[PDB]
């Protein structure tokens, strides 16, 4: 699925429609991502990590 | 006046410090607590105690 097209979603190419409307209920991804995270603004000093590491930080982290 | 480490690290070695100078003689030191298998009296040690705070919060008690 992509926005600018949100009332459809594709199933192996096959197109589907939503029998309802949204604008918004959407566009607020920031916890679809991780479970316990949240996204936030980018910044480059930030250290990459994987998936297991994850449970050993902190917060404002 | 010759460092160029931060607060942090320079906390840290100087805990770790303070806990190798507690390896000296004389009871309520580590030595004599290991002959006599005293392994819980070193975790009310006060240097511990110091160090505590630099420890991740969330994960303190696993």
């Amino acid at each position: 699925w992509s926005k600018a097209d949100s009332s459809k979603i594709y199933c192996h190419g096959i197109a589907i429609r939503v029998p309802l409307v949204v604008g918004d209920e959407h566009m607020d991804t920031s916890l679809a991502l991780l479970e316990g995270f949240s996204v936030c603004e980018n910044d480059p000093r930030a250290p990459m990590v994987t998936r297991q590491d994850l449970i050993d930080v902190g917060f404002g982290q | 006046d010759l460092a160029v480490l931060r607060d942090e690290k320079t906390a840290i070695t100087k805990g770790y410090e303070a806990l190798i100078k507690r390896l000296g003689t004389g009871d309520n030191d580590i030595p004599s607590l290991i002959a006599k298998k005293d392994y819980l009296s070193l975790y009310n040690l006060p240097e511990v105690k110091l160090m505590a705070p630099l420890i991740r919060p969330n994960r303190k008690g696993v």
